[PDB]
């Protein structure tokens, strides 16, 4: 369904949680390319660095057959 | 994100020494620069969808990009970068009333560059698409204000490059 | 001797701000400009250079 | 009303009003006399302002009216004109009330709705806002020009 | 013909920027009546509006050096940013000079100009040809026009042409008020400093009386400005103290307060027995027409 | 629940009726009844 | 929300007219009392954890909610309670400012009386610790600005009765 | 593809492919070949089922081309021609699919929000689709004239 | 949910048994209703906003209904009794190709008329909108295919009533 | 008074721009022209453009209005509509020697 | 129920306060408005037979509600609005004797939106007839008790909308 992975880096710029939180401070995941945008833009405003995005699954630029 | 008294106000705080006088000077500047960048921001409010309209057809309408096999090709990809446009309009926007570069940094430019290279989307492209908001924006707003807005978006295709 | 033949229509109901009744008037006194039916027919024109490319 | 977008501001935040929202809302409610003067001069110029912003809409894009266009007949302009009349009060309400959260509440949410269902040109309307803006600022005070132009251009960015 | 828009696109290309300018105002002469019809709505004019105030506000010499600069796709802030817009936008744009010069805002052409053979033969092949294609034909010419940073080029520059009578009062003959009139048509409202005395009392239209004979040389200098007095006639009678009370009534071939190029002016003198002009006070008087209207 | 946590139930406090509003969400089982907890807030004041 | 103006817009729109004189006549006499309640809800939001200590130590302290068992018992729920007198009085400054009462029927009065039954709190030990609030902050603030608040923290309690 | 339709909504359900999915794909590759005529008579009579399609539309909305207008201009016509001819297209295209995806993807998702920044009256374009609809079926067999108006219909729904 | 087919099924199933001759006819009937149905819902998915259309322009429309008071005031209630009506028609729809109106009373009945109450809906003027959809709807269907469907359109209206 | 004024009735105060609006020249009657009388002593009147009546009306003016107590001319252009109602009032005051206004 | 005397009295019971100036000055305002009120009370009761008739043909005779369909069809019907026409002109008059609303409050508006609602009355018609039911009685008694009598019914109005 030309999926999207992601390395970002999320700081904590409010709260220190006293758990341990590398798994969701620095993490990669794999984002479906409709929730891509909504997901860049709630990270970024959430003030994380994306490292990193690739195209994992999917090629680029076809024109038809993308899901 | 930052403004230009945040910027100041963190300029000081990393030494950790008080506003001296150049810090005055340049809020004193941002404060002068507002009302211009308010009117600037009042007008683009006013035009925003007339702007990237102009700007995508003096850029990229009736040329490769929108045939088929361009990136633009496809009601999909069009309206991809018609969204593209409208937020980096809005965003230059931000930067133009907060008189800083630091919101495209870390809200427009950071996961972007990489993404259209992941996407195969033109960046010599974009980049063109870019400068006619640029020339639409400064027609609109004058060249006062649109020395500073073409300042913001030249920064975001820098930052695209 | 006159009488009063009360008619078959109902009592017109008063104008309201939202009907635009009270707009047809100030509409025909714009008569706004039309425009003349287009003669064009499209059949000679040729879709390889009459569409734009900028 | 502006008093109702800082409190709703503050609400969010949950917290009393800031004292820059308190001192801008003392700021509108002293002003206010000018406010209401301008919203009598635009219900006053409201039969005129509507005539010539009308037809300079038609001229500038007579095929909304032409043969094929929303409103093509003396009946449907009439229609068109009682609309356009809505939208000059509705301005008048978001001059009185100081924000424009009266005008997005009346007629800016699902307006893109209301004009692709009655296959009305949104263009065609905001250049008809955008005219009535025009005649209003040419009849009013350059500077109350300016406040009344503040909320017709905030339509017009939300028509556009 | 398939070919007759792109024939007389060529047509206009080969044409000079004098042909090129004279072709397109008789255009706009011949709009409505023999072209097509305007709808400036259709193009984003809010991105042009400020341009066109820019053109409004400059002066006649430098409005047609500006427009010829346009013409000939001449390196100027201007054409710049004519160029950088939209072809429907360009378009609109010269519509809006052609209506500022047929209300007299811009400057107009030269009295009795007539166009050239061959753009006569053009504009007649564009009068014969469709709606469709006469604004094609019309959109591709002004494309051109206006200064873009590449490679382009024009033969033979169009400059500018380089290039006054005694006003006629109908039953008013006053040396001092024909003198007050042809130095304000001359714009000589140095020579009005002294013309009149130094009171000062000049009454604009729909405004207050002004008092101080700087405040009047103020006004001559920021509001009169290439102002066309044409005066019709006058009467002369004595007011108070010997003073020459003269109402005389014409018409101000320029756009004035929001004047119409033909509006019925009336100035009314109270002129000193042994000085000259003690008060004025200019009235343009109503008919079925108000646009300078400002309510209140 | 961040990027981490699994959704649990909430005890909000505000806005306002959201804490009952849960309370009667969540204390009934699954398909206990058809009927709607919350169908819509009646506006106090109605827009025109 | 309703305020004292969009009450009146709302008022004209819901027949369409446009705002005649009398229209003009409720927006000044809102705008006459816009500085009382201006400097009111100044007042109040700076002795608002003071006012709602005084209101709590007056109507609810020393008794059989407080008492082991009572519904203010268990530390957690006198912070709770602390929390609720803190809404109530900041809402009904909202309600002020606003100069209509429909923020306190939407947002606070909406579900409160099914709130307060399903946990068992006291209602006319909250309406008590209400008018205590009430004629602390009259107290504070004035008799024009008690008189307001007062109104609308009664139209809260009149509410939960 | 209807194949791919089907083999989505079985990997979605992580289970093989059911007999209902197998029985429409067996029916799509036996009428394949009547398909394929379909296909093969548009892409020939494209031409002349573009024109016509949009002198009907022309007649319909006159003002789409009148002054003013999108299409005003031989350039403004053309382009209409050329977006007529990709909508031909992409209903052939979706004729030899059997299913509705590839004309969502290319012509259908976006396709109101490019409208909306050309400015063109996507009321006016599902008229122009109607009316390439009784052209193709006019030029086109009476049995295969459902199918296509199946599609047309979709395309006509979806885009107005 | 279910249509005739599948309360045929379940009919026998819930007795335990195999298809009897009754439940043969039904499914004959059904199959028999079949592509006139099938017809109906594709002329529908075609011009699907158009009955909606005409529909508002005949009942609803230029009306106090749609002026202030009514309720189709505002640009938002106008679109949401838009949405309203996109609602019923493709639950009309739905329930048409389907023989049963178990998906409209599960998906529609539920609640809806207390809602409506809730927001103050005009129950009449709702049941106009389905009238007009009705008539719309018949005018592009047919006799039969068009009676079925106000059936339906009649139920969703006694429903809502 | 002011039912004599066209719904697009304008009026013309001296030294200020036209006002065009009914409750417009409502508001100029009622917080402009407060209490003053008017001594009119002579007019003519001639047909105008659109069927329009023009009239030009001279009286003299002896109360305050924007200056010159008593002696001041008012001239009121009466652009009166076909139908009777006056399309277009304007208030033009008239001055004598006396200046400082 | 409270005239407006009993309601100045309830009003500084409630207050526990003598009757001061202002409950003195309203008294005597209901005092000097007594001799109106009682000779437009015997004026309608004079006319109450017919001028509910004049305004219900001046309202709603040949229309859609009269024909079959419309809800006032049939002569049970009929008589029904009729007789709902002559208790809202019964109780108003007593309303306007009394000088206070609070007896249409508890005796006419209650449930009385919701009855015409479970009965499917044509609330804005029933709305319309109380307006043109108020011209008749407003030219019947004269401008001053018109008013008042104006003022009630239109209050009804406002309950009933
Ligand atoms: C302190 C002596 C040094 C230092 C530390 C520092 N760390 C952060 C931020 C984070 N640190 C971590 C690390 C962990 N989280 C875990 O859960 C565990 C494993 C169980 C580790 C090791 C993380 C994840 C963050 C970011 C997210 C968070 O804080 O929750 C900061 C703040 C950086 C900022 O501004 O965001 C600092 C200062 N810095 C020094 O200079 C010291 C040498
Ligand atoms: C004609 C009856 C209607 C109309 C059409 C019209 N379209 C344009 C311009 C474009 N049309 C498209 C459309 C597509 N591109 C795609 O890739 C797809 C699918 C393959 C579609 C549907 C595009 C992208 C353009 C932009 C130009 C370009 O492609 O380079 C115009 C021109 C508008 C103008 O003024 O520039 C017109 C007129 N307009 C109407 O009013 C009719 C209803
Ligand atoms: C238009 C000028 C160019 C263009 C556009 C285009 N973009 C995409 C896809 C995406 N664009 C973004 C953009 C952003 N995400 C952010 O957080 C920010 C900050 C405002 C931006 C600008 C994203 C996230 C995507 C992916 C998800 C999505 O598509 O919405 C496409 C589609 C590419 C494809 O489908 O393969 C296109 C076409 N294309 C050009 O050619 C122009 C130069
Ligand atoms: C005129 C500038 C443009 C135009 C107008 C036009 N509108 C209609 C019909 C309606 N317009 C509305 C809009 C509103 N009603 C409201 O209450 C609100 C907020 C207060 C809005 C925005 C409505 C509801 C209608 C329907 C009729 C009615 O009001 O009862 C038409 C006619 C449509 C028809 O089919 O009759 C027209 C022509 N059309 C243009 O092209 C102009 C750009
Ligand atoms: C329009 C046809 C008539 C009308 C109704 C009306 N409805 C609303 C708001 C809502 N309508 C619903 C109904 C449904 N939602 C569903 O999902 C279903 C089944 C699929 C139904 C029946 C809902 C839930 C709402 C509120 C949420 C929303 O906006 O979607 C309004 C607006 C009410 C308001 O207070 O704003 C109106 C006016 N009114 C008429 O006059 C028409 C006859
Ligand atoms: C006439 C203007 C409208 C109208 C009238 C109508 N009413 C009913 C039925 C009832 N009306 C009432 C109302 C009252 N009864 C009281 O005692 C009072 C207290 C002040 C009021 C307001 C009631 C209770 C009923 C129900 C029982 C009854 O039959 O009277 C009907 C008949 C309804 C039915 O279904 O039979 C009618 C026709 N109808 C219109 O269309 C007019 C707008
Ligand atoms: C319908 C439609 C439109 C199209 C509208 C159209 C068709 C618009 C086009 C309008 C046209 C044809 C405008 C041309 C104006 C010509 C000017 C200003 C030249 C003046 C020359 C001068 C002053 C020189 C004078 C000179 C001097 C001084 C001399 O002394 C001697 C030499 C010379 C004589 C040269 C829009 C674009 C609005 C919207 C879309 C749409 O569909």
């Amino acid at each position: 369904m030309r999926m999207f992975r992601i390395t970002a880096c999320v700081p904590s710029q409010t709260r220190i949680r006293t758990q341990r939180e590398l798994q969701n401070t620095y993490f990669t995941k794999l984002v479906p390319y409709d929730n891509w945008f909504r997901e860049q833009q709630r990270i970024m405003k959430m003030g994380g660095k994306i490292v990193k995005v690739e195209l994992a699954t999917g090629r680029p630029g076809t024109n038809a057959g993308l899901a | 994100m930052q403004d230009a008294i945040t910027a100041v106000i963190n300029s000081a705080d990393v030494q950790g020494k008080y506003l001296d006088g150049a810090a005055m000077d340049k809020l004193k500047s941002y404060f002068a620069s507002g009302e211009l960048r308010v009117r600037a921001a009042s007008v683009i409010s006013a035009n925003a969808a007339t702007i990237v309209k102009e700007a995508v057809a003096k850029s990229l309408l009736y040329s490769d990009v929108t045939r088929p096999g361009g990136n633009m090709y496809t009601t999909r990809r069009y309206a991809a970068c018609i969204r593209d446009l409208d937020y980096y309009l809005r965003y230059a926007t931000y930067a133009m009333l907060a008189g800083d570069a630091s919101i495209l940094d870390e809200r427009v430019l950071n996961g972007l560059k990489e993404t259209y290279n992941s996407l195969g989307v033109p960046i010599s492209s974009t980049v063109q698409a870019i400068q006619a908001i640029k020339e639409v924006t400064a027609s609109l707003v004058g060249a006062d204000a649109g020395k500073e807005m073409g300042v913001y978006l030249d920064y975001i295709c820098s930052g695209l490059s | 001797w006159q009488n009063e033949v009360r008619r078959f229509i109902p009592q017109e109901k008063k104008l309201t701000a939202g009907n635009p009744m009270n707009f047809l008037g100030m509409a025909r006194s714009i008569n706004p400009a039309a425009n003349t039916i287009p003669k064009v027919s499209a059949q000679n024109i040729n879709i390889e250079a009459s569409v734009p490319r900028r | 009303s502006i008093v109702t977008k800082s409190i709703v501001n503050a609400d969010a935040e949950a917290r009393y009003l800031s004292p820059g929202e308190l001192d801008r809302i003392k700021a509108f409610v002293t002003g206010g006399a000018a406010r209401l003067r301008i919203a009598e001069t635009l219900t006053g110029s409201r039969e005129t302002i509507v005539k010539q912003a009308g037809d300079r809409l038609f001229q500038k894009r007579p095929d909304i009216v032409s043969p094929g266009g929303n409103a093509y007949g003396e009946e449907m302009t009439a229609t068109c004109l009682r609309d356009m009349d809505y939208y000059l009060r509705l301005v008048t309400y978001g001059v009185v009330s100081g924000d424009v959260t009266p005008i997005e509440e009346i007629g800016l949410v699902g307006v893109r709705e209301m004009y692709r269902s009655l296959g009305t040109p949104i263009e065609a309307v905001a250049q008809s806002v955008r005219e009535m803006k025009e005649v209003a600022s040419g009849l009013m005070s350059s500077d109350d020009a300016a406040e009344a132009s503040a909320y017709f251009d905030f339509v017009i960015g939300k028509m556009s | 013909a398939a070919d007759v828009v792109p024939a007389t696109i060529a047509r206009f290309s080969q044409l000079n920027a004098e042909d090129q300018l004279a072709l397109i105002w008789f255009a706009y002469l011949e709009m409505g009546k023999t072209l097509t019809i305007a709808a400036p709505g259709a193009a984003s004019m809010q991105l042009a509006e400020n341009a066109l105030k820019e053109i409004q506000a400059m002066g006649p010499l430098q409005q047609t050096q500006a427009m010829c600069d346009l013409a000939n796709r001449a390196d100027t802030p201007l054409c710049r940013t004519y160029a950088s817009w939209s072809p429907n936008i360009k378009l609109g744009f010269w519509y809006r000079l052609g209506e500022l010069m047929e209300q007299g805002f811009v400057a107009p052409i030269p009295a009795g100009y007539q166009l050239s053979a061959n753009a006569n033969a053009v504009l007649a092949t564009i009068q014969g040809l469709e709606s469709g294609q006469q604004i094609t034909v019309l959109r591709n010419a002004v494309v051109d026009m206006g200064f873009t940073a590449g490679k382009d080029g024009k033969r033979i520059a169009e400059p500018v042409v380089p290039p006054r009578t005694k006003v006629s009062i109908e039953g008013v003959t006053n040396a001092t008020v024909l003198n007050y009139m042809d130095n304000l048509n001359a714009n000589d409202f140095d020579t009005l400093i002294e013309l009149f005395t130094s009171d000062g009392a000049l009454q604009p239209p729909f405004q207050r009386p002004i008092v101080g004979k700087e405040n009047v040389l103020r006004f001559f200098r920021e509001e009169c400005q290439n102002l066309k007095l044409i005066p019709e006639r006058g009467v002369t009678e004595p007011a108070e103290d010997g003073f020459t009370q003269i109402k005389v009534t014409g018409k101000v071939q320029t756009p004035w307060f929001g004047g119409n190029v033909g509006m019925n002016i009336a100035w009314r003198f109270l002129l000193n027995p042994e000085g000259k002009i003690f008060f004025v006070a200019i009235d343009l008087l109503a008919s079925p027409k108000e646009l300078l209207n400002f309510a209140r | 629940f961040g990027e981490d946590t699994v959704p649990y139930r909430r005890f909000p406090t505000l806005p306002a009726a959201n804490f009952p509003n849960t309370e009667r969400l969540y204390n009934k089982l699954t398909k206990q009844d058809k009927e709607l907890v919350v169908p819509s807030f009646t506006p106090v004041v109605k827009v025109g």
